[PDB]
């Protein structure tokens, strides 16, 4: 429901495919049970039918008719955290404007599909050595935070990579690096 | 026409397969086609087109071409400024030697100046092509060089002539120098406008 200058906003509650499951009800309202083996929604909000911000609160649950803490319901993204360290400027170029740098870079973050148990190993953490991100994502068929460096120009020099996963669901990356980067910001006047 | 010439920098990209496949229809502007960029530029645009044209094939028939041209000149301002107004001054100097009535000096400063000459065609020696053909400056710095040369040989015959006790002659010869030497250049700087620029 908005809190001021009420447009009527129009909402939707579709399948994982686009496949449309049940409409809205003139504070709008909708309900609908599902009784597949597996059953997945999308909820659809739209505004595009000159307005004044958004003013709203959106209130969904399961099981819960009343509405009006529990757990979390719609799906949340994983948080990453990371650092850069800057060792070296190997020089600059200042016809073409590109730069090359040496440095550290280190990922972190947390996943529990990734867990594993110590029973079937012996072991802590486990191992992938000498492979970027996209390459180990792919051998073991799990979505993985892959990156780049956005003015990369040519390749670069990658050592020591390594990541290393814990039961609990814990991965980190580290790797260090020798890239030429484009900067076409360059003012020498 | 170093350094004023201007260029086309083409970029084709073309379809693999045969036109009764795959065809280019339309041109979309998602972007500006040339960005803008901080600071200055070697190389500045002045206007740009794109097209759609068919080509033929190796298998056969015809596929599509689409082409994106960009107009491109110099940066004048850089060559004038660094090259042609410092060469002005050293070539007035040895017009300006004529008016001194000794020769004995004006000799010496005459032969002085045509090491200035050669010692400037070093620090501009990064700035000329090493191409296997001459330019347009390549041109005019030779022409300058043998006028240069000459007034050193004019200057010695004056002196000989001061010397032997004919002196009348020798003012005449600072005359008729003084008048002729602007005249050539200027002859020559149309000569070179008529036959690379205007047709
Ligand atoms: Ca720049």
């Amino acid at each position: 429901e908005p809190i001021g200058e009420a447009p009527l906003p129009r909402l939707r509650l579709t399948d994982s495919g686009g496949k449309p499951l049940a409409f809205g009800l003139i504070s709008v309202e909708l309900n609908y049970t599902c009784d597949q083996d597996i059953c997945e929604l999308v909820v659809h909000v739209d505004g595009t039918d000159d307005s004044g911000e958004a003013v709203y609160r959106l209130l969904v649950g399961i099981n819960a008719p009343n509405l009006r803490v529990g757990s979390s319901v719609f799906l949340e993204s994983d948080l990453v955290t990371v650092g850069l360290a800057v060792d070296q400027i190997v020089g600059v170029d200042q016809r073409s404007e590109n730069f090359s740098v040496v440095g550290t870079l280190k990922l972190s973050w947390h996943d529990p599909k990734l867990g594993f148990s110590p029973d079937q190993c012996g072991c802590t953490v486990k191992s992938f050595e000498d492979a970027s991100i996209r390459a180990v994502a792919g051998e073991i068929n799990l979505p993985l935070p892959s990156f780049s460096f956005y003015n990369q120009q040519g390749n670069r020099w990658s050592q020591n990579q390594v990541i290393f996963v814990t039961p609990d669901g814990r991965a980190s990356y580290f790797e260090r690096f020798t890239v030429t980067l484009q900067a076409p910001d360059f003012d020498f006047l | 026409a170093y350094p004023f010439d201007r260029q086309k920098f083409s970029i084709k990209v073309d379809l693999a397969v045969p036109t009764n496949m795959f065809i280019f229809n339309e041109i979309e502007r998602f972007q500006q086609v040339v960005g803008d960029q901080l600071g200055e530029e070697e190389w500045v645009v002045t206007s740009y087109s794109q097209e759609i044209t068919e080509v033929p094939f190796e298998r056969g028939s015809t596929n599509s071409r689409f082409t994106t041209t960009l107009l491109v000149k110099r940066n004048l301002e850089y060559y004038i400024l660094r090259i042609f107004v410092p060469l002005f001054l050293i070539i007035s100097v040895s017009w300006v030697i004529f008016f001194l009535k000794d020769y004995g000096r004006q000799l010496e400063v005459a032969s002085g100046n045509l090491l200035v000459f050669v010692a400037f065609n070093f620090t501009i020696s990064g700035d000329l092509p090493r191409l296997g053909y001459l330019t347009v400056l390549d041109r005019f710095m030779i022409v300058s060089f043998c006028l240069t040369a000459i007034v050193v040989l004019i200057s010695v015959c004056q002196k000989r002539l001061g010397a032997v006790g004919k002196q009348a002659v020798a003012a005449q010869i600072d005359t008729w120098v003084l008048v002729i030497y602007p005249l050539v250049y200027s002859l020559y700087i149309i000569w070179v406008y008529l036959r690379f620029f205007t047709d």
